[PDB]
RNA sequence: GGGGGGAACCUGGGGAACUGAAACAUCUCAGUACCCAGAGGAGAGGAAAGAGAAAUCGACUCCCUGAGUAGCGGCGAGCGA
RNA sequence: UGGUUCGUGGAGCCAUGGGGGAAUCUGGGCGGACCACCGCCUAAGGCUAAGUACUCCGGGUGACCGAUAGCGCACCAGUAC
RNA sequence: GUAGGGAAACCGAGUCCGAACAGGGCGCAGCGGCCGCAAAGUCCGCGGCCGUGGACCCGAAACCGGGC
RNA sequence: GCUGGGGCUAGGAGUGAAAAGCUAACCGAGCCCGGAGAUAGCUGGUUCUCCCCGAAAUGACUUUAGGGUCAGCCUCAGGCG
RNA sequence: GUGGAGCCUGGGAGUGAGGGCGCGAGCGAUAACGUCCGCGUCCGAGCGCGGGAACAACCGAGACCGCCAGCUAAGGCCCCC
RNA sequence: ACCCGGUGAAAUUGAACUGGCCGUGAAGAUGCGGCCUACCCGUGGCAGGACGAAAAGACCCCGUGGAGCUUUACUGCAGCC
RNA sequence: UGAAAUACCACCCUGGCGCGGCUGGGGGCCUAACCCUCGGAUGGGGGGACAGCGCUUGGCGGGCAGUUUGACUGGGGCGGUCGCCUCCUAAAAGGUAACGGAGGCGCCCAAAGGUCCCCUCAGGCGGGACGGAAAUCCGCCGGAGAGCGCAAGGGUAGAAGGGGGCCUGACUGCGAGGCCUGCAAGCCGAGCAGGGGCGAAAGCCGGGCCUAGUGAACCGGUGGUCCCGUGUGGAAGGGCCAU
């Protein structure tokens, strides 16, 4: 039958207008007290997934 | 961090929002830390006081 | 008047496990397999104490679509209006 | 407790095994906890063709098989064993 | 498919973070002489491969249900 | 004590002077059919011809170590030059 | 330096049990057809060809086909030859 | 048992035109090298070899395989309070 | 006369007692539900509102059920080990293995952090009450053998070492360009803006001489934000920022 959308990917990730895959940076969920302001701030941004992993994730997003 | 060396928040004394997280040795520095830090809501420097985490 | 029978099909009463989660228990397989009661040439359902925002529609059943959407999910595998 | 996409979730709706237990339109249920406003609808009685499902049966047709194939069986087969 | 950006309200060739008109992330722009030709995209055929199904074929020991 | 005839108790159940013995010639859980094409990261097997190119047995991570994901290395199409 | 060189994008992989040898180390016993890395090589996939008596990886050499033609390589020229 | 008349199986079986030694070879060679021995074909016998036959090793390990059993493993259920 | 002042009647307190309403525990008894029994049964006898049984609460519970019970490994088990830092092995770039050789980390510091100013060690010889191998003092020599919180290495006095003053940059919003690299991470970072610290200034400051001192998601807590709010206004509950 028809492919189902993966909802783990759907809640973590977005396909950009040109087909990149953008996720939130990792490692500021907790244990932040001794992390420099440089660490929290740059972790507050989105990053572009490396091409191997991105193409895998978009295949999980068949109807985006 | 240990039991003696705690994590703590810094609260802007004026608008009351916590802006910073740091640590102290509450056996070496048993008093509440008071530190002038930049507050981004007041957008000026203000005394910050240690507040439980 | 009933009883018993009928290839599947139907409704109700009960209802697994392997399997999948690359272990496993919630979850899945699945209300499936199976057992049982009953129906009939079909059975069910059906004429709003409905839907849900359309200032609206207007019983039920069935197909397409809405839509793998909304959501649900050891927010896992997956499930899914 | 079940049903629903809803696995306790802010968890309503529908159903109900237990306990408590009303009212009759100035009555009641619902619109996803709850409350107000606003609107929808009339529970606790029953029936109701057609569209839908299936293929023991009959017929029509195959870029279906052609006796190790096609039904297990083209033949005295659910037989001999 | 023709618009993206943002958790979202929302704004929109931009938008988000931000106090910023700062910086940055993710975005925005055919060929020949009105015609042709090419093209975004989309539809159908074909083919490789992937997902869901037993999914290349044969093989367990076992588990479960109902009967004998 | 042995034995004929007539009976009763069965599958997580019987029966057992106890050996996990026996329950229709293999019982640490009978047989038949069904779930079912269970699952098997394992072993085996995998069918005409010609032409071109042509590996790897490493790294990282892995309840991972004879299995995987990504990278490395092969090949084809388009492009660059 | 125009090469089955390189680079960019995308399709299809397979491989992730290696093994001998040379040299450089660790482990072992200045043991092992031992073990573990590094550089290289060949076998793997060249168990096709000459030599080494025979013999994957030592020497010679990369087999498109055909010839009762010639030159060489390693190795050989007393006879088997 | 053997011979004659009658009837007449079997597992196994890649094909076989199936010798010894010393070597070599995946490390135990009828099958490769060197040497040696050897006319063709049967019958009764013996069991050293064909790593002889039989049984996809029970030991051992490996599989995120199974099953029986245990318990102050986990988590449920019956039963009891 | 005090804070309030008196005869008199309310309404309500305090705490106590009695008749009660209506219940909550105990206790005794009754019979008729319910159970057992009785030639006799619309009854008699015994038990008795208990027991049984329905719903629900918590507990005990291998009697049964579903399962789990790691890997590396000179076979497996047993032992050892598993992430991170330092050195060597490592073949003079980088990287490189073994159950090869040796050590450390799972912290710490409110100064041990920023900046300005000043200062310079260990050690040896000689000299000096208590005073020694070594306490403190004076002289001479003494490039770093000391020190830098803790392993080791690198680095270092032309300071990163010692002392003092003022401080909180142990910033907020970002971030050109790189190191490293399978991914995900990890690392360094000038520069611009805000508001500051020190300095006359040039400037420095986004913790610490440096390399260990650590943990992706999911689920949830807490502060803030005021973005979503299931017809509407709120609310429930989420999202975002911080932890
Ligand atoms: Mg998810
Ligand atoms: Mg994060
Ligand atoms: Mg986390
Ligand atoms: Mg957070
Ligand atoms: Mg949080
Ligand atoms: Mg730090
Ligand atoms: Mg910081
Ligand atoms: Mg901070
Ligand atoms: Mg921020
Ligand atoms: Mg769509
Ligand atoms: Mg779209
Ligand atoms: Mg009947
Ligand atoms: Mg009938
Ligand atoms: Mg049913
Ligand atoms: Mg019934
Ligand atoms: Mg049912
Ligand atoms: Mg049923
Ligand atoms: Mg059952
Ligand atoms: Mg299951
Ligand atoms: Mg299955
Ligand atoms: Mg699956
Ligand atoms: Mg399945
Ligand atoms: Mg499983
Ligand atoms: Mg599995
Ligand atoms: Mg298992
Ligand atoms: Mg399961
Ligand atoms: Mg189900
Ligand atoms: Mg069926
Ligand atoms: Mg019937
Ligand atoms: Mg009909
Ligand atoms: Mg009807
Ligand atoms: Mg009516
Ligand atoms: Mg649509
Ligand atoms: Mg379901
Ligand atoms: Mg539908
Ligand atoms: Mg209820
Ligand atoms: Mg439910
Ligand atoms: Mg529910
Ligand atoms: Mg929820
Ligand atoms: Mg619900
Ligand atoms: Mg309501
Ligand atoms: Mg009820
Ligand atoms: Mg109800
Ligand atoms: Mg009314
Ligand atoms: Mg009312
Ligand atoms: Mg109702
Ligand atoms: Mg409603
Ligand atoms: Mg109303
Ligand atoms: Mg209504
Ligand atoms: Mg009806
Ligand atoms: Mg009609
Ligand atoms: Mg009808
Ligand atoms: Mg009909
Ligand atoms: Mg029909
Ligand atoms: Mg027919
Ligand atoms: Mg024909
Ligand atoms: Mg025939
Ligand atoms: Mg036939
Ligand atoms: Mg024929
Ligand atoms: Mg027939
Ligand atoms: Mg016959
Ligand atoms: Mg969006
Ligand atoms: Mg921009
Ligand atoms: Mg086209
Ligand atoms: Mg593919
Ligand atoms: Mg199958
Ligand atoms: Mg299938
Ligand atoms: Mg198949
Ligand atoms: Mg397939
Ligand atoms: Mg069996
Ligand atoms: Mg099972
Ligand atoms: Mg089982
Ligand atoms: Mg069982
Ligand atoms: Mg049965
Ligand atoms: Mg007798
Ligand atoms: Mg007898
Ligand atoms: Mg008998
Ligand atoms: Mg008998
Ligand atoms: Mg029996
Ligand atoms: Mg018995
Ligand atoms: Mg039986
Ligand atoms: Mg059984
Ligand atoms: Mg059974
Ligand atoms: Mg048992
Ligand atoms: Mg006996
Ligand atoms: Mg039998
Ligand atoms: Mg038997
Ligand atoms: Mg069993
Ligand atoms: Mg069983
Ligand atoms: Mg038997
Ligand atoms: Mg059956
Ligand atoms: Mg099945
Ligand atoms: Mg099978
Ligand atoms: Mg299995
Ligand atoms: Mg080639
Ligand atoms: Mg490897
Ligand atoms: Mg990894
Ligand atoms: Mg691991
Ligand atoms: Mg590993
Ligand atoms: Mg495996
Ligand atoms: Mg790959
Ligand atoms: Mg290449
Ligand atoms: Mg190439
Ligand atoms: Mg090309
Ligand atoms: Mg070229
Ligand atoms: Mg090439
Ligand atoms: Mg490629
Ligand atoms: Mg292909
Ligand atoms: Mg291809
Ligand atoms: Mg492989
Ligand atoms: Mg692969
Ligand atoms: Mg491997
Ligand atoms: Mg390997
Ligand atoms: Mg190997
Ligand atoms: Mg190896
Ligand atoms: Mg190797
Ligand atoms: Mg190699
Ligand atoms: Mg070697
Ligand atoms: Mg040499
Ligand atoms: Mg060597
Ligand atoms: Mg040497
Ligand atoms: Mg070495
Ligand atoms: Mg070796
Ligand atoms: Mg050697
Ligand atoms: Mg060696
Ligand atoms: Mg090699
Ligand atoms: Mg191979
Ligand atoms: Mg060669
Ligand atoms: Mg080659
Ligand atoms: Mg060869
Ligand atoms: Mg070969
Ligand atoms: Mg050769
Ligand atoms: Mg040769
Ligand atoms: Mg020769
Ligand atoms: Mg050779
Ligand atoms: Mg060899
Ligand atoms: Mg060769
Ligand atoms: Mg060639
Ligand atoms: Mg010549
Ligand atoms: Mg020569
Ligand atoms: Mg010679
Ligand atoms: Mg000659
Ligand atoms: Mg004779
Ligand atoms: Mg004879
Ligand atoms: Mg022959
Ligand atoms: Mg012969
Ligand atoms: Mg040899
Ligand atoms: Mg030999
Ligand atoms: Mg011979
Ligand atoms: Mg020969
Ligand atoms: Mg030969
Ligand atoms: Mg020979
Ligand atoms: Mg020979
Ligand atoms: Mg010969
Ligand atoms: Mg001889
Ligand atoms: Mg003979
Ligand atoms: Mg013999
Ligand atoms: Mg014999
Ligand atoms: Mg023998
Ligand atoms: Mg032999
Ligand atoms: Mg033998
Ligand atoms: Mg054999
Ligand atoms: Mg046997
Ligand atoms: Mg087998
Ligand atoms: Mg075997
Ligand atoms: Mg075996
Ligand atoms: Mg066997
Ligand atoms: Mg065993
Ligand atoms: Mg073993
Ligand atoms: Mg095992
Ligand atoms: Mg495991
Ligand atoms: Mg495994
Ligand atoms: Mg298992
Ligand atoms: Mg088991
Ligand atoms: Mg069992
Ligand atoms: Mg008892
Ligand atoms: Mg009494
Ligand atoms: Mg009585
Ligand atoms: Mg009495
Ligand atoms: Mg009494
Ligand atoms: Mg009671
Ligand atoms: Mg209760
Ligand atoms: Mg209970
Ligand atoms: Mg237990
Ligand atoms: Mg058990
Ligand atoms: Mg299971
Ligand atoms: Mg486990
Ligand atoms: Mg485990
Ligand atoms: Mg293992
Ligand atoms: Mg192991
Ligand atoms: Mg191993
Ligand atoms: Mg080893
Ligand atoms: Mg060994
Ligand atoms: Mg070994
Ligand atoms: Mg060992
Ligand atoms: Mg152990
Ligand atoms: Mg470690
Ligand atoms: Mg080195
Ligand atoms: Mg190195
Ligand atoms: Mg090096
Ligand atoms: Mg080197
Ligand atoms: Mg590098
Ligand atoms: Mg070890
Ligand atoms: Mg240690
Ligand atoms: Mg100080
Ligand atoms: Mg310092
Ligand atoms: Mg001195
Ligand atoms: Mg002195
Ligand atoms: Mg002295
Ligand atoms: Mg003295
Ligand atoms: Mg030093
Ligand atoms: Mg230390
Ligand atoms: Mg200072
Ligand atoms: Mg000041
Ligand atoms: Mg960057
Ligand atoms: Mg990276
Ligand atoms: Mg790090
Ligand atoms: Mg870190
Ligand atoms: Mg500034
Ligand atoms: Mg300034
Ligand atoms: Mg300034
Ligand atoms: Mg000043
Ligand atoms: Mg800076
Ligand atoms: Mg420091
Ligand atoms: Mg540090
Ligand atoms: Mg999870
Ligand atoms: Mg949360
Ligand atoms: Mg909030
Ligand atoms: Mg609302
Ligand atoms: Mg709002
Ligand atoms: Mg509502
Ligand atoms: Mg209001
Ligand atoms: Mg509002
Ligand atoms: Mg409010
Ligand atoms: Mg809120
Ligand atoms: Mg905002
Ligand atoms: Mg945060
Ligand atoms: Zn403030």
């Amino acid at each position: 039958p028809k492919m189902k959308t993966h909802k783990g990917a759907k809640k973590r990730v977005k396909i950009t207008a040109s087909g990149k895959v953008v996720a939130m940076k990792t490692g500021k969920r907790h244990l932040n007290w001794q992390k420099s302001g440089k660490e929290i701030r740059q972790k507050g941004r989105k990053f572009v997934l490396a091409k191997p992993e991105a193409e895998r994730i978009k295949l999980l997003l068949p109807y985006e | 961090a240990s039991e003696v060396r705690i994590k703590l928040l810094l609260e802007c004394t004026e608008c009351k929002r916590r802006n910073y997280a740091t640590e102290k040795n509450k056996r070496n520095t048993p008093n509440k830390l008071e530190l002038r830090k930049y507050c981004p809501w007041c957008r000026k420097h203000t005394v910050h006081r240690e507040v439980k985490i």
